[PDB]
């Protein structure tokens, strides 16, 4: 029924014939494989080998993202419970597997870059929410422009001291220093509208987010009003992304193991068959035989002492 | 030949597919007469009757297995001859260029299946013949060769299929040649149209479809400038068009669902490329419409919708 492919050298050709024999292989004929031009040394199989290397890379990249780690040591058998289930006893069509992994690779790359871009913007605007509210109240210049305020986040009140030290040495005591504890530190410097650049130079060099006005969203009056609606878009758009990713993750985890086992098994067939000259000057016998599929099970039980009984 | 074709008792035998042996002999009888030019003309009059039977044999061939050698069609001796002859019969009549244009336009649905047989089979007799017939219709010499490439590319997604096929070469020089020639023709014919033209032609009909240049970034970059006529008037046209489809003719019915997913894909690409299009979405009200697609059923529409939201979003906050 199903084509099975065996390789050995001619020396254990007899030793092989008997063991195969005792398991229920039929029509055992030793060959080479030149009498099946496609499944012989040619350019064609070598291209298939590349196609499997691409497959291997795609599975690894998808598992990394998913935070599921590779299972290996490999099932390709048909003795096992899992062997029957995660590797179909039928034939393999390379084209289908390539196309399956293509669609998923493309979807993930979108999903992963999109989560990071959406998420970063959200964490910042939620941070600058409280900042613009506190900073306007600290009032009669909340939507002012003739007074300069500098709102800013800083990692801790410790880092803020070092800033205070630069300021006092290099700009004089033209600041009023206030601080509120976050969850970060809200720092506030308050200055003239013509000494901004010099304050800015200090802020850049100690890693502070002291901007003149925090956020690119300011546009309603108050600033905060615009910010709060844009923070409602950010929260719901991140969640939808998380759902599409989750759904697909539960869907393909199981599928990835099955295609991985399938792809391993394709590499092995090509190798058995001789896809390069090297496999040839290492084992010279490749035989052919037909195994009923209701008996496929028993052949895989004994993998073969120095014989490969991995089949279709 | 022409009388026997019209006549009942022989033609009945050929319609039955249950009895592979009888059917095989009869198909071969006709295909051999077709190797001679004159018989092709009478045979093409009667095409309606036999030609569904032949496509059915290829279809049957597809659903069964190849990992046994039972009495039925598999990849046995019996099977290898039935597939070959059917295909060959087709291929013969296709030598006349006019018949081939006609054959694709009527039989389109059935026609698309040959690409499948090419994958599933590992047999250069089946594969080769399938590749050649599709090639011959896509050849320049068939009048309205453009038309048949269009139907095949848009609806049936022939192009992606060929690109996979190209990778798996099988040992047969002529096979490799046919596959390569076919890859060139398909790909070349669609892309080489002007970019602005294809987009607007689709826009006008409100019958947008994904195509190879609408999932490509380069197409959109050249076309941004073409839209500007009153602050991207054409771009605003697509936004109006999308808004309308959701609200009028409802959302969640099949027709309207094809246009939406494609349109959202198209918009996303221009926004990522251009920061000035954000204004257009606000004025029009498109900004609102995106948010609505998110909730809506159909996975593909929701994916494209999410990508649209994110494209606007990246630009609002820096």
């Amino acid at each position: 029924m199903a084509l099975v492919q065996f390789y050995i050298p001619q020396e254990i050709s007899r030793d092989s014939a008997y063991t195969l024999g005792q398991l229920g292989l039929v029509q055992f004929r030793d060959l080479n494989s030149k009498v099946r031009a496609f499944q012989r040394t040619f350019v064609n199989e070598i291209r298939r080998l590349d196609n499997v290397e691409r497959q291997y890379r795609y599975f690894y990249s998808l598992l990394k993202k998913h935070d599921i780690k590779l299972y290996e040591g490999d099932t390709d058998k048909y003795l096992d419970g899992s062997g029957e289930l995660y590797v179909p006893p039928s034939g393999s069509v390379i084209d289908d597997y390539v196309r399956n992994a293509s669609y998923l690779e493309e979807r993930l790359i979108q999903m992963e870059d999109a989560t990071d871009q959406i998420e970063v913007q959200k964490n910042d605007l939620e941070q600058y929410r409280f900042i613009l509210q506190s900073g306007d109240e600290f009032i009669a210049a909340a939507i002012g422009a003739s007074v300069n305020y500098v709102t800013g986040v800083i990692a801790r009140d410790k880092v803020a001291t070092l800033e205070q030290i630069l300021w006092r040495v290099l700009r004089g005591n033209l600041f009023f220093k206030t601080v509120e504890i976050e969850q970060n530190a809200f720092i506030v410097f308050s200055h003239g509208d013509l000494i901004i650049k010099r304050i800015r130079k200090i802020a850049e060099s100690l890693d502070a987010n002291l901007y003149d006005v925090d956020s690119s969203n300011e546009g309603r009056s108050q600033q905060l009003a615009k910010v709060n609606k844009n923070l409602s878009d950010l929260y719901t758009v991140l969640k939808t992304t998380s759902t599409t990713l989750e759904s697909e993750l539960y869907a393909i985890a199981k599928e990835l193991d099955s295609w991985f086992q399938d792809v391993t098994r394709e590499k092995a067939i090509f190798e058995i068959l001789n896809k390069s000259n090297y496999d040839t000057n290492r084992k010279i016998l490749i035989a052919e035989g037909w195994i009923p599929r209701d008996e496929l099970a028993t052949l895989q039980a004994r993998l073969g002492e120095m014989i490969a009984r991995l089949g279709i | 030949v022409e009388k026997l074709l019209k006549n009942n008792n022989l033609i009945n035998i050929l319609q039955n597919i249950e009895q592979m042996d009888t059917c095989y002999v009869c198909i071969r009888l006709l295909q051999e007469l077709a190797v001679i030019p004159e018989y092709r003309d009478v045979i093409w009059l009667h095409e309606k009757k036999f030609m569904p039977t032949l496509f059915k044999i290829l279809q049957r061939a597809t659903d069964s297995q190849l990992a046994t050698r039972i009495v039925a069609t598999n990849s046995n001796h019996l099977g290898i001859q039935l597939q070959y002859h059917s295909l060959l019969l087709i291929w013969l009549l296709t030598f006349n260029p006019v018949f081939a244009n006609e054959l694709v336009q009527k039989y389109l649905s059935d026609f698309l299946d040959l690409l499948k047989l090419v994958k599933i089979t590992i047999k250069e007799k089946v594969s080769r013949l399938c590749i050649s017939i599709i090639l011959q219709c896509c050849s320049t010499r068939v009048k309205q060769h453009k038309k048949v490439i269009k139907q095949l590319l848009l609806l049936g997604n022939a192009l992606p299929t060929v690109q996979s096929l190209s990778e798996r070469k099988y040992s047969d020089e002529e096979l490799r040649q046919d596959i390569s020639n076919l890859k060139e023709i398909l790909e070349n014919e669609y892309q080489e149209l002007t970019s602005f033209d294809e987009y607007v032609a689709e826009l006008d009909s409100k019958l947008l479809c994904w195509s190879p240049p609408h999932v490509d970034n380069g197409f959109w970059s050249d076309n941004i400038d073409e839209f500007k006529k009153d602050n991207y008037k054409i771009f605003r046209q697509l936004i109006e068009l999308l808004q309308a489809k959701v609200r009028n003719g409802d959302v969640n019915a099949k027709q309207e669902k094809i246009i939406i997913q494609v349109a959202l894909n198209d918009i996303t690409h221009v926004v990522e490329l251009l920061p000035e299009s954000i204004d257009v979405l606000d004025k029009t009200g498109g900004k609102a419409d995106i948010m609505e697609l998110l909730n809506h059923s159909d996975s593909r529409v929701k994916y494209e919708a999410l990508k649209a939201t994110q494209a606007i979003i990246g630009y609002t906050f820096k």
